């Protein structure tokens, strides 16, 4: 009966799955909780790298109205 | 980390390589009244890997008559770019997002025509040669139209990035808007993969051209590459046209329904391979430069007009 | 960089692969219209390059201009592919 | 729906553009700031070494013009870190 | 005529190819937006406005940008 | 020579915030304070040179600084609310978050009073006048 052809697919399933959801938490991790900053336009280079130098090395540190 | 993720793209992928071909073995076989390959392993799940491990263990052969390196480079080539153009894909976050996305997966296929092309002059025997230069006219004939349909996609998006579209189609699916092109991308979609309606790249009936003097490791490697294909150009059908539900604060429900749309149309031309006929190589080439390219062309201008005088100008970034 | 270390472990995986596969187990074809194709297929190529542009120069203040000259593009062209199609090209 | 959605999208594009029309003046009031800095500091270490130099003042205009002009981004961190000088030159091509 | 019924019938596709090159070019000279993309794509500010000198002689430049003078997109809003 | 000007000539107060807090309160800024900035900005294109500029440039952190302070005082809360959601979005997108801009927006509609400029209204060139004197030569052509 059809069902027989699930097994393979689920496991083609999981095996798609993986990289988008893995893609999107390696990087929700690597960039401290926040969605790595996409740097389009320079502009936008400029405000993440004003950012590291705002503090620590790292941009996704976020100084606040408190600094 | 970065490796991290490099790994969690490229090992899933190739595995759901590996299953993709048994899944061909068993949807093919119920539709033909057959069960399929269920025997080795638990439902087939384990017959991917065993044909693989036969392939590489037989001897690879060198044909008298064949160069040494446009027969190597080929299926490396055939790989290499196949599992590159995962790189760049939003899922919804993509590994290697790139501000012109779409132009680095068009340039990435573009380039595998060679493959066929210095595979066929390497093999040195008149059937590979004739397949060759066939195939090559078929997939390039089949990229002006695939490129032309991607230019009329952009200008209602605003840009080259893959990425833009996940916010274009925060409301409608672009197939509801461009269904007919939709059906000229999936048609030319079957082309570039050499899928069956158009398989004379490699008709087995006619000149059993490609793998001709393929075998073992080589074989493979262009195998693996067709497959991933397979995916890759039904995946960007549903980023492109079937966008996936996007929900900023669970990222997953767009992989999740990514994962959905993508194995049902990679379902759709394992579902057309079984139901058609081949089309003969001028019936190939007349469907796109006759009936395909005046519809994509003229449907083109309608997407420069489209945007303007509906005021709809798409916002860049 | 990101782009480079993706990339060489993609080659790396192939040269991997073809190695072990070989490793492990231890003359006038010609027809003028596929050369006409292969031709038809730059000048089409071409064409696609200079409406590539199209999604920056959508956004250009003119409008009418770039409709104005997109589209006479895109018919000159097909106009070329008319020809191709009356003349024995496209006709295999 | 497509042209409501873009046009929703264009107002957007038009919102955060002058978002940034705002913000850019102290950018440039920080830029500058920081610019001359490296310049001047580029300075005090221009004199350190060029005064033993024989008769080479420390710092002079290949160009005659007393205009004030932009330093090439070689300038300003070719004698810095290089770290510094590579992030300025592929530093937004590679993203991050 | 009788031919382009068979046309539409027998190489449908051409027709349909050629009627649709043709509404593209007859939808923008007649439609009550064409004229918003110039616009709307215009006004979309990418580049610093820079502010001019007060000679005091210009009652038309606005003095402040919330003041009542200048130009509106309030036609981009409510579009 | 070069004349670059000192250190300590250029030695002032900065916001030093993450560009999403700027981004948060951007609107307000290019409302609140743009009298100085405009002045800055204008002393900076037409004397091309910014070292002439410089000075104007100090008053622009400055007039900021306390924009930041008032906030500080006022509405702070949410603000805070507003630009820590704001930050999470990778392109720092405004529609993502609109529920805690309203709240802000609000607030400073009762506290502060300052207003959200309408869509537009900040894109528009200003006229601002200045005692610089109109510099003769710029380029300082020969
Ligand atoms: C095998 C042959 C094909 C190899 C795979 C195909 C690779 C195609 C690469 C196309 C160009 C990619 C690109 O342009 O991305 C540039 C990337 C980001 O740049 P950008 O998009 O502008 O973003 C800036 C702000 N975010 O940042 C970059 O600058 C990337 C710079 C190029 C990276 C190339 C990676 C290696 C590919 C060449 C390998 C050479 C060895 C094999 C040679 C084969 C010869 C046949
Ligand atoms: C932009 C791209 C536009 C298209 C570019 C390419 C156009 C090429 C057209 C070639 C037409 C002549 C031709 O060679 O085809 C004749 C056709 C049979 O074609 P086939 O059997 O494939 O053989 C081709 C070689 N003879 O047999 C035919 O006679 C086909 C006739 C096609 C025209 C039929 C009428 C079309 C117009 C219908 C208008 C209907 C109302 C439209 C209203 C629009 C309002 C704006």
């Amino acid at each position: 009966m059809w069902f027989e052809i699930l097994p393979g697919l689920a496991i083609m399933g999981v095996c798609l799955v993986i990289p988008g959801v893995s893609t999107a938490y390696i990087h929700k991790f690597t960039n401290g909780g926040k969605e790595k900053r996409v740097a389009r336009v320079q502009y936008q280079w400029y405000l993440m790298e004003r950012d590291r130098r705002i503090s620590g090395v790292n941009r996704y540190y976020v100084s606040k109205g408190l600094e | 980390m970065f490796f991290i993720n490099i790994l969690t793209l490229l090992v899933p992928i190739l595995i759901a390589m590996a299953f993709l071909t048994l899944v061909e073995r068993k949807i093919l076989g119920y539709m033909q009244l057959r069960k399929g390959p269920n025997i080795v392993g638990p439902y087939g799940i384990l017959q991917p890997f065993a044909d693989a491990m036969k392939l590489f263990m037989k001897e690879p052969m060198r044909p008298l008559t064949t160069s040494m390196s446009l027969f190597i480079i080929a299926p490396t080539l055939s790989l290499t770019l196949a599992l590159s153009l995962w790189v760049p894909l939003p899922m919804p976050h993509p590994l290697i997002n790139l501000n012109l996305g779409i132009l680095f997966i068009l340039a990435t296929s573009s380039l595998s025509v060679y493959s066929i092309l210095w595979s066929g002059w390497a093999s040195n025997s008149k059937y590979s040669l004739f397949g060759a230069l066939r195939a090559v006219a078929q997939t390039i004939s089949y990229e002006v139209t695939m490129a032309i349909i991607l230019l009329s996609v952009l200008l209602m998006n605003g840009s080259y990035s893959l990425q833009t579209l996940i916010t274009t189609q925060e409301h409608m699916w672009l197939l509801l808007p461009a269904w007919p092109m939709a059906m000229m991308w999936f048609i030319s979609t079957l082309a570039e993969t050499n899928r069956a309606p158009f398989d004379l790249t490699e008709g087995e009936s006619e000149l059993v051209g490609f793998n001709v003097e393929y075998a073992a490791g080589p074989f493979a490697l262009f195998f693996m590459a067709e497959y991933t294909n397979i995916i890759l150009m039904n995946a960007l059908t549903t980023i492109i046209f079937l966008g996936p539900l996007y929900y900023i604060n669970l990222p997953e429900l767009y992989s999740t329904n990514f994962m959905m749309e993508a194995l049902l149309l990679s379902s759709t031309f394992l579902w057309i391979r079984a139901s058609y006929p081949r089309f003969r190589y001028d019936q190939l080439m007349h469907l796109l430069w006759k009936n395909f390219l005046p519809l994509t062309l003229a449907l083109c201008m309608w997407h420069i007009s489209l945007p303007i005088f509906t005021a709809g100008v798409p916002p860049y970034m | 960089m990101n782009l480079y270390t993706v990339i060489f472990i993609n080659i790396l995986l192939s040269l991997t692969l073809i190695l072990v596969a070989f490793w492990l187990p231890q003359r006038l074809p010609f027809s003028m219209k596929f050369f006409l194709v292969a031709i038809t297929f730059l000048l089409f190529d071409l064409e696609i390059a200079l409406l590539l542009p199209l999604p920056w120069a959508i956004q250009t203040i003119k409008t009418s201009t770039m409709m104005i000259m997109a589209f006479i593009l895109v018919t000159i062209l097909s106009l070329g592919l008319a020809y191709e199609w009356t003349q024995k090209g496209l006709e295999w | 729906r497509m042209m409501r959605w873009n046009q929703e999208r264009r107002r957007l594009l038009i919102e955060d553009l002058e978002a940034r029309i705002a913000l850019m003046p102290l950018f440039q009031a920080e830029k500058d700031r920081r610019t001359l800095q490296i310049l001047r500091e580029n300075l005090e270490e221009e004199a350190i070494i060029m005064k033993d130099v024989p008769n080479w003042k420390v710092g002079e205009s290949v160009f005659h013009t007393t205009r004030w002009v932009p330093p090439l981004i070689g300038e300003m961190y070719g004698l810095r870190t290089k770290e510094e000088m590579s992030n300025a030159n592929f530093g937004f091509t590679w993203y991050t | 005529s009788a031919f382009l019924k068979n046309a539409w019938a027998k190489e449908p596709v051409l027709v349909v190819s050629f009627s649709v090159w043709g509404l593209a070019i007859i939808m923008p000279m007649i439609s009550p937006y064409t004229k918003y993309a110039s616009m709307i794509n215009k006004a979309t500010p990418y580049n610093y406005p820079v502010p001019v000198r007060d000679d005091g002689n210009m009652p038309d430049v606005p003095s402040h940008p919330q003041d009542p003078l200048g130009p509106s997109l309030d036609w981009l809003k409510n579009l | 020579i070069v004349e670059l000007p000192t250190l300590e000539e250029l030695k002032v107060e900065e916001v030093k915030v993450s560009s999403a807090v700027l981004k948060a309160a951007a609107h307000h800024y290019g409302a609140q304070c743009d009298k100085t900035n405009k002045e800055f900005m204008l002393c900076r294109w037409e004397e091309k040179d910014p070292r002439r500029c410089l000075k104007e440039g100090k008053l622009v952190n400055g007039c900021a600084l306390n924009f930041f302070r008032q906030i500080k005082s006022h509405c702070a809360e949410p603000f805070t609310e507003y630009w820590t959601c704001l930050d999470y979005s990778n392109m720092q997108l405004f529609r993502h978050c609109r529920q805690q801009q309203a709240k802000f927006d609000q607030c400073v509609l009762d506290k502060l009073g300052w207003v959200r400029p309408d869509l537009g209204q900040l894109s528009k060139v200003t006229k601002v006048k200045t005692d610089r004197p109109l510099p003769e030569n710029p380029y300082h052509s020969r």
